[PDB]
């Protein structure tokens, strides 16, 4: 799906408005990874 | 961040002609020729090439400085004979030589079975 | 022929070795150095990473694309990206290459070059099919999966030079010697006792007479004959990489002379 | 109304945002971690 | 971390040999001069980038995510 955060510990999926700030809500860990962006990046070979 | 793009160290600028000719003040009959995007590559073997010709009379290059892709070559012949044209007859042997070795090669290559 | 002699002692698959005779020695270290430098080639060039969850990081894998050697005998049909005008890339400056992987095994997933698949369109140009020595079939390790971890990228090729960037070398060093009896004196034998035995005698000194001590240094001989050896990295084959060096030499050369023509032009 | 205080990165260098992380502090203050990586090259004037 | 292609200096190729290098030591019990050998690193300038290479990319592997 497309993503917003991550749970650190479980390692799932997650979404959040400025809400809660923590609570994997399975684990209801404390630290959310911020769901790498899909903008495509650009790289150079060298 | 100070690093020049290496894309340079084989491209012609904008009016960096591939040669630029000047005129020697210090003696007759020479030349000094700045090759720009170049290197030993090319230099070392005009160069010599030159060398090889009998009526030239001075011949060298040099690598002012190894961030450019420049070299100076300056020539000297004897008189009645431009510089320009001993440039010319030392690309032209060169380039005879070359498609001799690149026919001969070719042959003694298709002499192997792998 | 009237110019140089080849005698090419031994080919290979990926090596020719071979005297070069009859020439001078600065027309044979130029021949050395372009083929080492100047004969162009396709490599990959810009990455686009849509996913990556692998333990690397991108520019690293990026990194290591470059290097992978890729089916590059007609790069002539494909031209600069600075010549073709359209926005960056096309099917005549370019190819396009692609790459998922994905964790599916328990087990470690390997990622083999092999795992590459070209896309653009290559017009019937036998371009870019990443060489694959290896004899087991799958081509350079890119990179490992255990999972979840999953890559997917896609790639452009472009034709360069080795001055730019090494990657673009058909390389794989060159060897070259002359003279391998010093008869020319053009070293001088540092040794604690003897410089005969303390210096292993190369194996071309069998090609040519040992110097006769009875005769007085010869100042008049000059260097030719040299021995070369060109190993090359797969990318086009071993005599396809002399040849071609040898073309680019002279084309530049010829260069010269159009410039001359230019400059006595106006 | 209100006064921006960002934190815009080193003017010095450039290079990926790597890995961002978002949680509470001790006391429950939602505090943010970033980590941006970057390539170094040797260069002309680095050290060995 | 993982084998690095392309011997530095020399330029050849050594991305693919990682696995094969590997092989020999193990089912082969080889001796790695030999077994260099054998994959055909002539030169030292590739015989060093082959046998001292540290593989941590393994250890990277563990870590659940
Ligand atoms: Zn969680
Ligand atoms: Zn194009
Ligand atoms: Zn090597």
């Amino acid at each position: 799906a497309t993503l917003k955060y991550i749970c650190a510990e479980c390692s799932s999926k997650l979404s959040l408005s400025r809400t809660d700030a923590v609570r994997c809500k399975d684990c209801g860990h404390r630290i959310l990874l911020k769901a790498r962006t899909k903008r495509l990046v650009q790289f150079e070979a060298r | 961040m100070n690093a020049p793009d290496r894309f340079e160290l084989f491209l012609l600028g904008e009016g960096e002609s591939k040669l630029k000719i000047d005129p020697d003040t210090k003696a007759p009959n020479a030349v000094v020729i700045t090759f720009e995007k170049e290197d030993h590559t090319l230099g070392n073997l005009i160069r010599a090439e030159l060398l090889n010709d009998r009526k030239v009379l001075f011949a060298a290059y040099k690598v002012e400085h190894p961030f450019f892709a420049r070299f100076k070559l300056r020539i000297q012949t004897t008189e009645g004979y431009d510089p320009k044209d001993a440039l010319k007859n030392a690309c032209n042997s060169i380039i005879n030589k070359l498609g001799a070795l690149k026919t001969n090669f070719e042959t003694e290559w298709n002499l192997q079975t792998l | 022929e009237e110019g140089p002699q080849v005698k090419i002692r031994e080919a290979s698959k990926d090596n020719v070795d071979f005297i070069l005779s009859n020439v001078d020695l600065a027309m044979a270290n130029s021949l050395r150095r372009v083929m080492i430098a100047e004969i162009p080639t396709l490599a990959i060039d810009s990455v686009e990473v849509e996913t990556n969850t692998t333990v690397l990081a991108d520019e690293f894998i990026a990194h290591r694309l470059g290097l992978i050697p890729l089916q590059s005998m007609d790069i002539e049909q494909l031209e600069y990206s600075r010549d073709c005008f359209c926005e960056d890339h096309c099917d005549k400056c370019s190819v396009v290459l692609t790459l998922q992987a994905f964790g599916e095994s328990e087990s470690t997933t390997n990622v083999y070059s092999k795992d590459l698949v070209i896309v653009s369109n290559l017009m019937g140009r036998n371009i870019g099919h990443p060489i694959i020595q290896d004899k087991e079939g799958n081509g350079v390790l890119i990179c490992k999966l255990r999972k979840g971890q999953e890559l997917k990228l896609t790639c452009v090729a472009k034709k360069g030079i080795a001055k730019e960037h090494a990657k673009w070398g058909p390389a794989a060093a060159i060897e070259f010697e002359y003279d391998p009896w010093n008869k020319l004196k053009h070293t001088d034998y540092w040794y604690e006792q003897d410089s005969a035995k303390e210096w292993p005698q190369s194996k071309n000194c069998e090609y040519e007479d040992p110097p006769n001590e009875g005769d007085p240094f010869d100042y008049k001989a000059q260097a030719d004959t040299f021995y070369m050896n060109v190993e090359s990295v797969g990318s086009i084959p071993v005599d396809q990489v002399v040849v071609r060096g040898i073309d680019t030499l002279q084309k530049k050369v010829a260069s010269i002379l159009l410039a001359l023509t230019q400059m006595d032009q106006d | 109304s209100k006064r921006d205080a960002s934190t815009p990165l080193r003017s010095t260098e450039n290079g990926i945002v790597d890995q961002v992380l978002v949680t509470t502090n001790q006391d429950g203050l939602k505090f943010v971690k970033v980590r941006v990586r970057t390539t170094k090259i040797p260069q002309i004037g680095d050290k060995f | 971390m993982i084998v690095p292609v392309r011997c530095f200096s020399c330029g050849k190729v050594v991305g693919d040999k990682w696995e094969s290098y590997l092989n020999l030591l193990q089912e082969d019990e080889l001796d790695e001069g030999t077994a260099l050998s054998r994959l055909g690193l002539k030169r030292y300038c590739c015989r060093r980038m082959i046998l001292t290479h540290v593989d941590l990319i393994e250890k990277f592997l563990r870590y659940n995510p």
